[PDB]
């Protein structure tokens, strides 16, 4: 973000849970699993001018 | 303050700001914003004299309502897209309500009413801190969300300020509360470039600081906080008359001085981005901060005020030095223009 | 003199030499970083 | 020194003048594409990192 | 803005890319700017605390003409990387899209008929 | 209930000058609404009554310049004959200047009023003659 | 172009450092030679400009002045040290240095490529301008005379900003060189018609014209006299050297664009010649000379005919010279007298027999005798004026009579008729006054000799 | 009322000081801020500079025009030629517009 | 179909052109 | 030379160091050093500058 | 003579709770030096 | 839920109205601050809730815990308030005019 203090560091406290489909607690998927995978695996390298 | 509970309260005015602009997933970055809010009161009040606590529970209040709305717009995304942060997606009244919450945080324009007033009830330290440490924060989540929020209304909050904070100014004659005003129009600048090119955001930002953080270490050198106070300078301690005129000028713009760069870019990129309208009237009452900057010239140095005899009793006295930072700041504050280029 | 002696009558001698020896810590780290500096940029390049 | 030395120092100032203004006129053309095409790494606005996405075999059959 | 491309160091100063460029001479107008912007805190710092303006405090004199100095050689050797990073990215796009910035054909003034305008 | 406003503009200048005032006196009196409100909600009144009428006056007030501009560009334009013309504006926004001086009783005002008021519809005419963009979005 | 500006710069440094009893000498001695190696740049061989560098030039048109604003620099010096002579040891060497970075500011403007190094320049000589007439000005008013000439300049100054911000997106260079060689042509739009207005408008202001001039009266009166020789001789006179440059683009308009700055200036010639007809305080009368034939300039550099352009060159700098000349004896009567009256002191050539022929020979430059640059100057636009229209010769001879009638009321009336009764005895003449006025006066002789130097671009 | 001085007076510095120069109160100060103005301001620019500004040779190229057109009204009219040809660019170089 | 990945300018840097371009700044 | 005649040499050098920064200048732009129409020549024997 | 330095009146003007005082606003009057109020 | 995160939304905007236009007593404003929150923290529980995103339930608790500490920081004004002006009222508050 506005500081990168974090992947500077390496250290990841913030960005494991942002999305639906990050690791979810004994893998219990989450819904809309099936999509948001196939719509930000689509986003990644395209920036958002391209990804919308 | 137990010197203890100064440090939890420091590290936590301090923890606030740097863990909003660390984190992505917006909550930290509310908690950050929640955890300024709290670390900020207790300094607020300080004195606790009667006009104290009404300035820390206005500022409670505005802060706290601006905090719950910038909470509702994460839930409403929450909902909108799973994730906890805007996106392109994001649904357009989302993203206004961050710009108006934040907006009251920042104290921009139609919500420019909380901090004249809570800037003339607090001290003139807490008042650096609350003007200038605290706005970071927000305008970080702001710069953070730029390709996404909507050039009109910022553009209407810039403008807004700019006017209200100049007209505001030339009336008062109370230092905090001419600070407290001028800082709501540069703030006004800072958000006009916003959506245009956040860099610069951070540039009328940073000049903003190294231009104010000197201002108040003057008015505080003589703990003055009315031009009448500031005017007798010339008796309490006379070098300071020649840069407090240059960093005030400064604050304003006017050509010769570091001041001038942040409203040059920003006019330079606007109209790059065919703003020639809108630039060309913040421009135009721009030049009103001014006159009421070199109103206060006038009455602090260009005319010497009569001053009290009781003053010859402080001249005596060795007067307690100000900060070496004042000194660095002042400097590379009114003259670095010579260096524009490799400042943008 | 002063009926209260100056606090500043005799320099802080450690001042001196932080400052003093600071600065000449800059410039010796300064220096070699340009001529080190210009070495990589000269054979970064063909010369 | 003479008429040469100036003539020629001009015409040095008249280049760099020149081909410093064709850069910064391109450089507002090229800066117009990429913001609207986001096909130029400026202007490359962040969308989640797949590097979390969870790839693990879930515990429903679907994920 | 610049943010966002590819590589880009997350938090780094100036990455090692920049050593490519030209260290900036240590004499560079900018640097030695630098250095009397400094000079000139450091006597400022004198007057303000009411000591002789220029006999005094000559080790700070000298530890703010050297602060500010040092600072610059490292901010501008970023600076001037900052810069050069930009040209490296738009000459690059103007030819990854070559179509969109065409090399136009300009006229000899012979052929082009410019009004004139009289001024009587 | 925007494609409204916006028909002023559709139609040429000078035509159709009923919309024209319909349309000028409805912004005006928006304006107004909102200008009594802050007016209201700071600077708060005495009595609810009290406040009412402020309402009503700065409304009226603020409609009133909006007709008397609508008005007057539009018979100028017809009059003048010249369908696009800046000063026909001139004219309508000296007209508002002068309303609102009326309605506050004051001939300085009015004065005030006339020139600034004036130049400013003025430029809105250039403006949309010469196509220029306010609040444009970010085009770099 | 750096001899002419860093030995400048190094004045500051002499100023400060210089013991406060040999401050004086070494300013003025050492800027005099100052303006020796300023008169290096008079040496074109050739008619190509002189680019010094990217950012340093130096062509015919401000040429006559950079030497001009090296040249006054010694000599406001030399005029103020008397008020001033009365200050604490450190208010001195604070003037010193704002005359001293005005001529540095004001060399470089009148010597710079880019037009917006002429607006940062441009607009950062009202701060040293600022200070000398606010910080030293005797009157109570100076506060309000700073304000104006703030405000004035400063609402102007912003629409030329945005015009150059504004033509540089246009054609994408502000460099004078190429800007002139480049095609520029506005296309007449009511948006064109409002670029030209923003670019002339900050020039048009400072120079002042019929209609905002108010700022420069009040700005002279309460104005030490260095400051009113400034803003005289090389302040308005950067409004004129903005107004031949920035006309370079913007081709097409002035045509049409200029017929209500033209009559604004020829009627604003009349009614401003005539107040100083009847005007109490003499700083004012010259102040309004000022104006007045500073209309004349304004209405030569709009009608862009190459006479007119160096009728204007030639009057600018001549009536520099003669107008500071007038504000020096003003000063010199006023220090004396210890009132702007004109009235009181009456017949001090029976008391000064000297300063009143030096009072001629300015009065004679301010009315148009012939073998002057002055006159030279004003034929050449009345020239131009009238091939704009034969009626011109009517307003612009309308203003030739009362020129020459308060011209000479000014000598009429403060150095002839019966002497003051007893007014404080008037001491006689320092040779510092006198000088100050024959270094003004020597070198309107020597330039009436060779009127080619001052002859601008056009010719 | 308040506290203040009474307006000083102005010293006749030509009582004390009978050969003041106007430049400052104590006599070798001022000798020698004359003998420094007078020589600095007359003896060496207006001198010095007139004599340099009246050698700057052909200023502006108007001493070169005049023999340039010596030799070419000497080369245009013995050998027939126009004194001053009316087009100056050749009709030739100029591709006029064809409509 | 996955989309393409912006395309990568390619490289070494060289010394800005004439210099930051800033409004008359030799640099 | 510091008896009050070094404050005499501020200035005087002043004109040196322009001097000096002046021809600086010159070894800059020096592209077309001869290389403009005008005034090209070939360079006359033992001359390796037309304009220093 | 000497340049008018600002006598008291002068002075007085920038007194007040407000520059430019309005019709009620003048009413009001200074805060209290030390930050605390008497109520 | 889709008109089940109205009412919650509304019940916002209901509590929006009511911090921001004040009357008498400041506790009514805080309360209704407070209610808010509870808004909020429903509609975060509601969807968190039928998302099965069970890797956000922390939230809807952060929110709590960041919004209990705020009321405490507002009621310890509020008691600072009515210790120097003997009542709640938000009229009293308008020394710093
Ligand atoms: C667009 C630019 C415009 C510039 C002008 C306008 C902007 C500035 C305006 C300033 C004033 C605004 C109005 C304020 C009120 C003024 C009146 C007043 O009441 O002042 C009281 C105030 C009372 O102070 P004080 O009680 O005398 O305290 C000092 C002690 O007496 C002890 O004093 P001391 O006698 O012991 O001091 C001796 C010392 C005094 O030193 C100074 O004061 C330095 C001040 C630097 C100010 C820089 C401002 C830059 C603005 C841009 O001598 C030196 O240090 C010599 C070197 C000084 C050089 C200064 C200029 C350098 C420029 C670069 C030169 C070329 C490069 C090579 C340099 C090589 C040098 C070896 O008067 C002042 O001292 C003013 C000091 C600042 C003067 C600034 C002059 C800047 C000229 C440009
Ligand atoms: C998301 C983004 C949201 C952005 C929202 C921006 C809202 C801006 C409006 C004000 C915001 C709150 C505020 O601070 O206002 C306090 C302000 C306090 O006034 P007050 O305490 O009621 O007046 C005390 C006495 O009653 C005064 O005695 P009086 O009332 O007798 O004096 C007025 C008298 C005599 O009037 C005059 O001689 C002067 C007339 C001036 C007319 C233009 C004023 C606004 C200029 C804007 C530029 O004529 C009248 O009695 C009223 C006749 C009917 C007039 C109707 C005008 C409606 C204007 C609506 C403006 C909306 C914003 C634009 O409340 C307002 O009046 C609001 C409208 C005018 C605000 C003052 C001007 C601020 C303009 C800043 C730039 C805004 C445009 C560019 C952005
Ligand atoms: C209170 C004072 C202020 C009031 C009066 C003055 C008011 C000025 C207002 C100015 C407002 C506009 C601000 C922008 C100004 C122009 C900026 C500019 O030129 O940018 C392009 C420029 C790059 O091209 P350039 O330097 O023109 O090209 C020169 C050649 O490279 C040739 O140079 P080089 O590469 O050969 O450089 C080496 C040269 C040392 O280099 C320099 O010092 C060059 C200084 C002049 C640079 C040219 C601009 C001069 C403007 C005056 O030789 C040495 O190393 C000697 C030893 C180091 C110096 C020792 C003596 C130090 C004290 C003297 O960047 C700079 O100039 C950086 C320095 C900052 C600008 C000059 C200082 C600011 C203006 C005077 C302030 C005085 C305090
Ligand atoms: C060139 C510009 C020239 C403008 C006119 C110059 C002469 C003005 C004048 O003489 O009157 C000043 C006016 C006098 O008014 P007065 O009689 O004091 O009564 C005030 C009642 N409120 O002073 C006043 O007291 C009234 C001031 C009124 C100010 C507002 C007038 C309308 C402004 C609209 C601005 C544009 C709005 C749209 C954008
Ligand atoms: C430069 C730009 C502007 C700068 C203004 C401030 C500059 C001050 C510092 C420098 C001052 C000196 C340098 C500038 C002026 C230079 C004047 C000069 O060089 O005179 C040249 C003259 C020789 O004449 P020449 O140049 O050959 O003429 C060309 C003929 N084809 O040389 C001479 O013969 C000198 C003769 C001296 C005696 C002259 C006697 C005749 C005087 C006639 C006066 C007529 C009445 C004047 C009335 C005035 C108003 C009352
Ligand atoms: C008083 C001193 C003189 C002030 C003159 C102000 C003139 C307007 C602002 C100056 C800048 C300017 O005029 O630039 C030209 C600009 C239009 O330029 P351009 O991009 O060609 O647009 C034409 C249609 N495409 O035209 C504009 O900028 C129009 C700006 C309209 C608003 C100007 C401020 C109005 C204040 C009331
Ligand atoms: C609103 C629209 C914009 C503002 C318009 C009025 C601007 C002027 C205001 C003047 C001062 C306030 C009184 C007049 C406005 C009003 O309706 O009262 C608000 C009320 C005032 O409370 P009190 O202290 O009793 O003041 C009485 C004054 N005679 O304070 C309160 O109501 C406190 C409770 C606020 C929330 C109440 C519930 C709101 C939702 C109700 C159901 C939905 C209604 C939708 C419509």
């Amino acid at each position: 973000p506005f500081l990168d203090i974090q992947k500077k560091l390496g250290i990841s406290l913030d960005r494991h849970f942002m999305f639906l489909s990050a690791e979810q607690p004994y893998k219990n998927a989450a819904r809309c699993h099936a999509f948001e995978k196939e719509w930000i695996e689509c986003a990644h390298g395209i920036g958002g001018t391209r990804a919308k | 303050m137990n010197p203890i509970t100064l440090a939890i309260i420091y590290f936590t005015i301090f923890l606030g700001p740097v863990i909003t602009m660390s984190s992505t997933n917006l909550m930290l970055m509310w908690v950050g914003l929640e955890f300024s809010l709290l670390a900020i009161i207790p300094m607020l009040i300080n004195k606790k004299n009667p006009r104290s606590t009404e300035a820390a529970t206005k500022y409670f209040v505005t802060q706290a309502t601006a905090s719950m709305i910038i909470l509702l717009a994460i839930v409403l995304n929450y909902k909108q897209l799973g994730t906890w942060m805007f996106q392109q997606q994001t649904n357009g009244l989302i993203l206004n309500m961050t710009l108006m919450a934040l907006s009251m945080k920042l104290g921009l324009a139609p919500f420019h009413f909380w901090l004249p007033e809570v800037t003339q009830g607090i001290p003139l330290h807490m008042g650096l801190i609350l003007l200038t440490w605290q706005k970071i924060a927000p305008l970080s989540i702001l710069i953070q969300i730029y390709p996404l929020l909507n050039s009109t209304i910022i553009l209407m909050l810039a403008i807004t300020s700019i006017f209200m904070g100049a007209w505001g100014g030339l009336n008062q004659t109370q230092m905090r509360k001419i600070m407290a005003y001028s800082s709501i129009a540069h703030m006004g600048w800072m958000l006009a470039i916003l959506p245009y090119n956040p860099s610069l955001t951070l540039l009328n930002l940073m000049i903003y600081i190294i231009l104010t953080a000197p201002m108040f270490m003057a008015l505080m050198l003589n703990n003055s906080m009315t031009i009448n106070s500031i005017s007798l300078l010339w008796n309490k301690t006379p070098a300071m008359l020649t840069m407090i005129s240059l960093m005030l000028l400064s604050l304003g713009g006017l050509p010769p001085l570091t001041g001038f760069l942040p409203k040059w870019i920003i006019i330079t990129e606007l109209m790059k981005n065919n703003c020639l309208i809108m630039a060309t009237l913040m421009a135009m009452m721009a030049l009103l901060n001014l006159f009421f900057y070199t109103r206060l010239i006038y009455s602090t140095s260009l005319t010497m005020f009569p001053t009290n005899n009781n003053s010859k009793m402080m001249t005596h006295q060795t007067k307690t030095k100000p900060n070496l930072m004042f000194s660095t700041l002042a400097i590379m504050s009114t003259m670095t223009l010579p260096l524009a280029p490799q400042l943008i | 003199f002063y009926v209260r002696e100056p606090v500043n009558a005799k320099p802080n001698w450690l001042a001196v030499g932080l400052s003093v020896g600071a600065s000449v810590f800059m410039w010796i780290y300064l220096i070699q970083t340009h001529n080190e500096d210009v070495l990589e940029y000269k054979r970064r390049n063909g010369l | 020194d003479g008429p040469e030395k100036n003539y020629e120092k001009t015409l040095a100032i008249l280049q760099i003048e020149s081909e410093k203004a064709e850069l910064r006129l391109k450089e507002q053309e090229v800066r117009r594409l990429m913001r609207a095409r986001g096909d130029g790494p400026w202007y490359q606005f962040p969308t989640p990192e797949k590097e979390f996405i969870d790839h693990s075999p879930k515990a429903t059959p679907d994920n | 803005m610049m943010n966002g491309r590819p590589g880009h160091e997350p938090l780094k100063f100036l990455p090692d890319e920049a050593r490519s460029l030209p260290p900036p001479k240590l004499n560079d107008p900018r640097l030695v700017y630098m250095g009397l912007l400094g000079y000139c805190t450091g006597l400022m710092d004198n007057m303000l605390r009411m000591r002789p303006v220029m006999r005094a405090g000559l080790h700070r004199q000298l530890l703010f003409v050297t602060s500010f100095v040092f600072a610059g050689y490292f901010y501008l050797k970023r600076q001037n990387y900052l810069y050069a990073v930009k040209d490296h990215d738009m000459f690059g796009y103007i030819k990854l899209h070559p179509e969109d910035f065409p090399e136009k054909e300009k006229k000899t003034y012979a052929e082009i008929l410019e009004p004139f305008h009289p001024v009587r | 209930v925007k494609r409204f406003f916006e028909s002023y503009h559709e139609v040429p200048d000078g035509t159709q000058c009923h919309r024209k005032t319909y349309i000028t006196t409805a912004l005006g009196g928006i304006c107004g609404i909102i200008g009594s409100a802050y007016s209201v909600s700071l600077n708060p009144a005495d009595s609810t009554l009290e406040a009412v009428a402020r309402v009503g006056r700065y409304t009226f007030t603020a409609a009133a310049i909006g007709a008397m501009f609508g008005l007057t560009t539009c018979v100028s334009a017809q009059v003048r004959e010249k369908p696009d013309d800046p000063l026909n504006y001139f004219i309508g926004g000296c007209a508002g200047g002068l309303t609102l001086g009326a309605r506050t009783h004051s001939y300085g005002t009015a004065a005030m009023g006339c020139v600034y008021m004036g130049t400013a519809a003025a430029l809105f005419k250039i403006g949309k003659l010469e196509g220029w963009e306010l609040f444009p979005t970010p085009k770099v | 172009m750096l001899k002419i500006i860093l030995p400048s710069l190094m004045l500051l440094p002499l100023t400060w450092l210089s013991s406060p009893k040999k401050t004086w000498t070494n300013v003025t001695s050492y800027s005099f030679l100052i303006s020796l190696t300023s008169l290096t740049l008079l040496w074109q061989t050739d008619e190509n400009y002189k680019n010094f560098s990217n950012m340093f030039s130096s062509d015919p048109l401000s040429t006559p002045l950079i030497i001009l604003t090296a040249w006054l620099l010694p000599l406001m010096l030399m005029a103020s040290q008397n008020h001033l002579k009365k200050d604490n040891n450190v208010l001195q060497k604070l003037y010193i240095s704002m005359l001293i970075s005005l001529q540095i500011l004001l060399i470089m403007t009148f010597s710079a490529t880019e037009l917006i190094m002429f607006y940062i320049l441009f607009e950062a000589t009202l701060i040293p301008t600022l200070i000398i007439i606010t910080r030293w000005g005797n009157q109570t008013e100076r506060l309000n005379a700073g304000i104006y000439f703030l405000f004035y300049t400063l609402i102007g100054s912003i629409p030329l900003l945005i015009a150059l911000i504004l033509i540089q997106n246009h054609v994408g260079t502000l460099n004078l060189m190429i800007l002139s060689f480049t095609t520029h042509t506005l296309d007449a739009s009511w948006s064109n018609n409002l670029l030209w207005l923003a670019c002339m408008m900050a020039f048009l202001i400072k120079m002042p014209l019929y209609g905002v001039h108010l700022w420069l009266p009040k700005a002279h009166v309460e104005a030490p006299i260095a400051g009113s020789m400034i803003l005289a001789a090389i302040l308005l006179k950067l409004g004129s050297y903005g107004m031949i440059r920035i006309s370079i683009i913007l081709d097409p308009l002035t045509k049409y664009m200029a017929y209500p700055f033209i009559l604004l200036s020829l009627w604003g010639m009349i009614m401003t010649s005539s107040i100083c007809l009847r005007q109490t305080d003499l700083k004012s009368l010259i102040a309004y000379s000022s104006v007045s034939h500073m209309a004349l300039v304004i209405a030569s550099i709009m009608i862009q005919t190459p006479w007119s352009f160096m009728g204007a060159t030639m009057l600018m700098i001549a009536h520099g010279l003669t107008s500071s000349l007038l504000f020096c004896l003003a000063n010199s009567n006023y220090e004396r007298i210890h009132s702007r009256t004109m009235i009181m002191a009456r017949g001090l050539q029976m008391v000064f027999p000297l300063m009143a022929t030096w009072w001629l020979m300015a009065s004679l430059a301010n009315l148009a005798l012939p073998p002057s640059i002055n006159l030279m100057g004003e034929l050449f636009i009345t020239m131009s004026l009238f091939s704009w229209s034969n009626f011109t010769i009517i307003l612009m001879g309308i203003n030739i009579i009362i020129t020459g009638m308060y011209s000479m009321y000014m000598i009429i009336t403060t150095q002839r008729g019966k002497l003051t009764n007893h007014m404080i005895n008037l001491q006689p003449s320092h040779t510092r006054e006198l000088t100050l006025m024959a270094l003004h006066m020597i070198p309107l002789i020597l330039l009436t000799t060779s009127p080619k130097l001052i002859t601008g671009l056009t010719m | 009322q308040w506290q203040e001085d009474p307006e000083p007076e102005d010293e006749n510095v030509y009582a004390k000081n009978p050969d003041f120069h106007g430049y400052d109160s104590d006599p070798v100060v001022d000798v020698w801020n004359m003998r420094a103005v007078f020589f600095f301001g007359f003896s060496i620019v207006l001198v010095f500079g007139t004599t340099f500004v009246a050698y700057v040779p052909d200023y502006r190229m108007q001493e070169w025009a005049r023999r340039e057109a010596e030799r070419l009204v000497k080369y245009r009219e013995v050998n027939g030629l126009p004194i001053m040809e009316s087009n100056y660019f050749d009709p030739s170089k100029i591709q006029l517009p064809e409509d | 179909a996955r989309p393409e990945p912006n395309p990568v300018i390619e490289g070494d840097l060289k010394p800005a052109k004439h210099g930051t371009r800033f409004f008359f700044w030799t640099v | 030379l510091l008896r009050e005649h070094w404050v005499h040499i501020l200035v005087p050098a002043g004109f040196v160091f322009g001097c000096y920064l002046d021809r600086k200048d010159d070894e800059k732009l020096t592209a077309f050093r001869n290389k403009s129409m005008l005034f090209q020549r070939e360079l006359r024997p033992n001359e390796e500058v037309t304009w220093k | 003579a000497r340049q008018w330095q600002p006598d008291i009146e002068w002075a007085e003007q920038f007194s007040g709770a407000v520059m430019y005082p309005s019709k009620e606003t003048a009413h009001w009057k200074p805060p209290p030096w030390n930050d605390v109020d008497i109520l | 839920m889709p008109s089940t995160f109205f009412n919650l939304t509304m019940a916002f905007s209901l509590s929006l109205l009511g911090t921001l236009m004040f009357r008498s007593h400041l506790m009514s404003t805080l309360l209704c601050l407070e209610g808010m929150v509870l808004s909020l923290f429903i509609m975060t529980s509601v969807t968190s809730l039928n998302s099965n995103s069970m890797s956000s339930m922390p939230i809807p608790i952060t929110i709590l815990v960041f919004a209990a500490c705020e009321a405490a920081v507002g009621l310890a004004l509020l008691v600072k308030v009515s210790n120097t002006y003997g009542t709640d009222y938000v009229q009293n508050l308008n020394l710093l005019q």
